[PDB]
């Protein structure tokens, strides 16, 4: 039963894994009653906690490859307090290291630098030198080059990531796209005109035609080999200008006298 | 512990895992209360569906979450939603938070609706849950058996039957004088407290026959009732 | 004696005082620019003059 | 010799006790007991040292004890038991007076005047425990006792003002054991510590005790910080309820520090600036609060450099805090000179020291800030500069690389420039004369509004004491 799931992963059919997980979830109630829920550990209790973790682990990994976000987050959520508890006795593994890396790469891909830095604080002591930086190194490096804003370094790391892919590709493909939107923003404020070649080179497209295609999707017209960033940007501000929140946020000079008076006379 | 595990347990697709997740949450609902506050829509979503046999439990979890956050209104309404499982609160003296809330609210509604019709209680304009809760806090005051508490909650909410019925159960003439003194307080209380013209008059007129019933009764107490209504007929 | 409770309570939250822990364990930079200027003035001068 | 001094010590406590007892038991004059209670703690901690510390023992013997006697034996047992007439009730000098408590009527249960005296005893013990440095068995026993002791009661607002002090030592004692010494059991009882603080916190809204509620929020946040649960802290503060009303300005400084710390790591530096400056002001600047101050001044500098502001070099010099701020000084310069390599060595060298205060993780982010600053210097000095020249200036590798630093930086408006590709140079664009613009109007408006708030605070505070005085008889 519990072992059927472990062998289903190695087989390679990761859809078999998923169909089998609603039955094994019922058995996960039993494992939970066996452990005292993290309230004292003994040698009866270390086995029990171990089985609970194995089932979750092949599920964590299967979900990732099948792009099934939900399951990964949950399984992982559980793994996190279990590993965090207690002193070493078997509460770290090779599987831990891989799992946290993949997790941090999801956060970089959603572009939520807010949670990533906080998550790193929670993790900190465990990944300092007791898992070290080996696989966990991949997002740490990645954060560093895009903060500096050398997009050249960042980009290079993802392509060279081909020799590191083990299931890392589910965040890596996405992280290219994220790079294209950040750069796209920048280049507007700088200038209005880029040739065709230059647009391709900064945004790192491998095809010139794919460049022009991206430009339409980015709501930019490229005409006679020149971008005309001029249209949409102006249009957006004019559109933003009509909304409703809107008087106090915009701030009226009229309002300043009215607010000042009623303060005094109160 | 991180509440984080539970939140993922709730997120699973299948109803079966979701149902189980409730129970584990309910024993750690006050411990981890702060984290889960942010997750109020899931608690509401569980409730709405009709598959769950733990639908009552889920409303109760929400109820708890809302009072700790500080939204008292939303909590009491959620208490009657579950309806049962509210047993736990009734027999614990450390959370009578939602019960006490219920009285404050119930009476304000009832006073306003007294002026329209004085039999508002006998109509179902009042929610049926609330009608049950109000009579059970009257019962706690009777447990302590000073009748003044019982009379006071009803006096403010302009319940007319309750003023009457309390006096009838303490007609028993063990000592006529003692009976009379509880009335002495009640007449006085009502003038200085009750201002609503209609409520005050009405309980006063009833109290005149209650004193007359006892063959022996002080008449200082009695004289106040007649001059106040100023009915020559009385 | 009232303030005193608080002073001791803060110290304890720090643990000791770090203040004294550190020594136990272990354009103000601008060089005089006169010396460099002397060299600069002289090299430019030699050429300028004999140009 | 011994007998004399012990007795003397005993007398002093007893005097203090009766006075505060009178005050509480004679109507609600709340402020007077509270102000008095804080000063008494200091006084008691200072007393103990001399006149012998078996003042406690004597006093326990001579009350109408319930289990204080049982407690006291545990305390003597840890530090070796003695007997010299310490049998419970070997001292009767109470002698059936209500004042020092009528002996007969207390025992019967027709009066229970033991109530607040037991609470007070627990306070004396806690206090004595931390002063002494007595740990292990006692801490556990003490934590155990007091939690059910408080839950027996159904506290008055005045009694809650008193447990507002007891929980700080409860918190702190648990921590000392956890901090000395690795245990699986420490980890386990950290969960249980949170749980109880949180329970007491719900209650203290209803009880209407601003003092207690504040204290609890200080503790809980500090707990999130140590174990590094930033997420937990961020959620907890946003159901904000922390009052500035009844609370000491000692407490305000701690509260605002926790705020600042959690903002720091997620890159919000705007809010963190104001909260940090305030905790500096708020804090009593004295000889033994100096530890707090030092920790804080190391943070305040970090928050500023991250924002992009440059702290004075003057500040670190003329302070009496020079030596501790030695690493700091090196960072400030390193950002200024724009040298990447020196920055890298500097944080490596200081790695151990920085790591304790956990400002280290902030320092790692300060790697971007070095570079960015160097690009502002170049823009200011030279308005129009070929992109070639910057590369040489900052030692950066190729033309494409500098393209990429300026481009990310001008999104944030630090440099405030625009690259002109066509011409192959960069143009500063900030060129002042914002007078003509509507801009000063905006600026002044904020100042005007801010004055008004200071007026209302001023007006409010001033009148309140007179009111109390005027009513009271006075010559």
């Amino acid at each position: 039963l519990t072992k059927s799931l472990s062998i289903a992963f190695e087989n390679g059919d990761y859809a078999a894994c998923e169909k089998l997980l609603p039955p094994i979830k019922i058995e996960l109630i039993k494992n939970n009653l066996l452990i005292p829920d993290l309230s004292i550990q003994n040698d009866i209790y270390l086995n029990d906690l171990m089985i609970t973790k194995r089932i979750l682990e092949v599920g964590a990994l299967a979900s990732i490859q099948t792009f099934n976000f939900d399951s990964f987050e949950n399984y992982f959520n559980q793994l996190k307090p279990y590993y965090f508890s207690n002193n070493h006795k078997l509460s770290e593994s090779d599987k831990k290291s891989k799992l946290i890396s993949l997790y941090l790469l999801n956060l970089l891909s959603q572009n939520n630098t807010t949670k990533f830095h906080s998550e790193l604080q929670y993790l900190d002591k465990h990944i300092k030198n007791l898992e070290d930086d080996s696989l966990l190194s991949y997002p740490i490096k990645l954060d560093r080059w895009l903060m500096e804003g050398s997009y050249q370094k960042a980009w290079d790391l993802l392509q060279s990531g081909s020799q590191n892919i083990s299931e890392f590709d589910s965040f890596t493909d996405i992280l290219k796209s994220a790079i294209r939107d950040e750069i796209a923003k920048n280049t507007e404020l700088s200038y209005d005109f880029l040739p065709l070649s230059n647009i391709k080179a900064l945004l790192f497209f491998n095809n010139e035609k794919e460049t022009e295609k991206f430009a339409l999707e980015r709501n930019w017209p490229i005409v006679n080999s020149k971008v005309y960033f001029n249209n949409q940007s102006k249009e957006k501000a004019d559109y933003e200008d009509e909304m409703m929140h809107e008087e106090d946020q915009k701030t009226n000079i009229i309002e300043k006298a009215m607010d000042y008076a009623i303060s005094i006379e109160n | 512990t991180t509440a984080a595990p539970l939140l993922a347990l709730l997120r699973e697709n299948q109803d079966s895992v979701k149902t189980y997740a409730l129970e584990s949450i309910n024993n750690v609902v006050d411990q981890l209360w702060s984290e889960i506050s942010n997750e109020l829509p899931d608690i509401e979503a569980l409730y709405d569906d009709d598959t769950f046999s733990d639908r009552e439990m889920a409303a109760l979890i929400a109820s708890k979450v809302y009072y700790n956050l500080g939204e008292y209104e939303s909590a009491v309404k959620y208490a009657l939603a579950a309806k049962d499982r509210f047993d736990i609160d009734e027999k614990s003296q450390f959370v009578e938070t939602i019960v006490s809330k219920s009285i404050e609210m119930y009476v304000q509604e009832a006073s306003k609706q007294y002026t329209k019709d004085e039999q508002f209680y006998t109509k179902d304009i009042i929610d049926p849950k609330l009608t049950s809760i109000f009579e059970r806090m009257i019962e706690k005051c009777l447990k302590a058996s000073e009748l003044k508490l019982a009379l006071g909650i009803a006096l403010e909410g302009y319940r007319l039957d309750i003023i009457e019925s309390a006096l009838k159960s303490k007609l028993d003439q063990d000592s006529t004088s003692e009976n009379v003194k509880i009335i002495n307080y009640l007449l006085t209380l009502a003038i200085t407290t009750v201002t609503n013209s209609k409520f005050r008059s009405s309980i006063l007129r009833k109290s005149f026959d209650f004193l007359m019933n006892m063959p022996n009764c002080d008449y200082l107490t009695l004289n106040k009732v007649v001059v106040n209504l100023n009915d020559a007929g009385l | 004696t009232k303030k005193k409770n608080e002073e001791i309570n803060k110290k304890s939250l720090e643990e000791d005082d770090e203040f004294e822990d550190f020594p136990i364990d272990t354009d103000d930079v601008e060089v005089d620019d006169d010396f460099t200027n002397e060299l600069k003035a002289e090299l430019d001068r030699y050429k300028r003059e004999n140009q | 010799l011994h007998h004399s001094e012990k007795k003397y010590a005993e007398e002093d406590q007893v005097q203090e006790l009766l006075k505060v007892l009178n005050e509480i038991s004679k109507t609600t004059l709340t402020l007077d007991p509270r102000y008095i209670w804080r000063s008494l703690k200091d006084l008691s901690s200072l007393r103990n040292q001399e006149l012998l510390n078996a003042e406690t023992l004597c006093f326990t013997v001579n009350v109408l004890y319930p289990d204080s006697s049982s407690f006291k034996k545990n305390l003597l047992k840890f530090i070796t038991s003695n007997h010299k007439s310490s049998v419970p009730g070997s001292a009767e000098l109470r002698n059936s007076y209500p004042a020092s408590f009528y002996s007969v009527n207390t025992e019967k249960k027709t009066i229970e005047v033991t109530a607040e005296i037991n609470c007070f005893m627990h306070l004396l013990v806690q206090l004595f425990l931390w002063d002494s440095k007595e740990l292990e068995q006692l801490v556990e026993f003490n934590r155990k006792v007091v939690i059910p002791n408080l839950l027996c009661y159904y506290n008055l607002r005045s009694l809650n003002l008193i447990n507002a002090k007891l929980w700080f030592y409860i918190y702190l004692s648990h921590e000392t054991l956890a901090r000395s010494s690795e245990e699986i059991n420490s980890d386990n009882q950290n969960i249980i510590l949170r749980s109880t603080m949180m329970k007491f916190l719900k209650i203290a809204s209803l009880k209407h005790d601003n003092e207690t509620k504040a204290m609890l929020i200080n503790l809980i946040l500090r707990d999130f910080l140590n174990n590094g649960e930033v997420d937990s802290a961020s959620d907890f503060i946003s159901k904000l309820e922390y009052p500035h009303t009844d609370v000491s300005s000692s407490l305000e400084a701690r509260y605002f520090f926790y705020l600042s710390k959690i903002n720091a790591i997620q890159l919000d530096y705007s809010t963190a600036n104001e909260y940090i400056i305030a905790a500096i002001r708020k804090a009593p600047h004295n000889s033994k609060s100096l530890g707090f101050l030092q920790q804080s001044n190391k943070l305040h500098c970090c928050i500023q450099l991250l924002m992009g502001d440059i702290p004075e070099l003057s500040f670190f010099h003329q302070s009496n805090m020079q030596k501790s701020l030695l690493p700091y000084y090196h960072l400030t310069k390193a950002v200024k000179l724009g040298d990447l390599k020196k920055f890298t060595s500097t944080i490596t060298k200081y790695k151990q020291l920085l790591l304790k205060d956990d400002t280290y993780q902030l320092c790692v982010r300060l790697r971007s800030n070095v570079i960015k600053t160097g690009i502002r210097i170049i823009s200011l000095t030279y308005k129009k500069i070929s992109l070639r020249d910057i590369c040489l200036k900052l030692n950066l590798d190729s033309e494409q690389t500098v393209e990429y630093m300026v481009s990310r930086a001008i999104r944030d408006g630090v440099i405030e420039a625009k690259i002109n590709h066509e011409d192959g140079f960069i143009e500063t664009t900030e060129l002042l004369n914002i007078y003509d613009s509507e801009d000063p109007q905006q600026v002044f408006d904020e100042r005007i509004k801010f004055a008004n708030q200071l007026h209302d605070e001023y007006l409010v505070s001033m009148r309140y004491p007179e009111d109390k005085k005027t009513q009271q008889n006075e010559k």
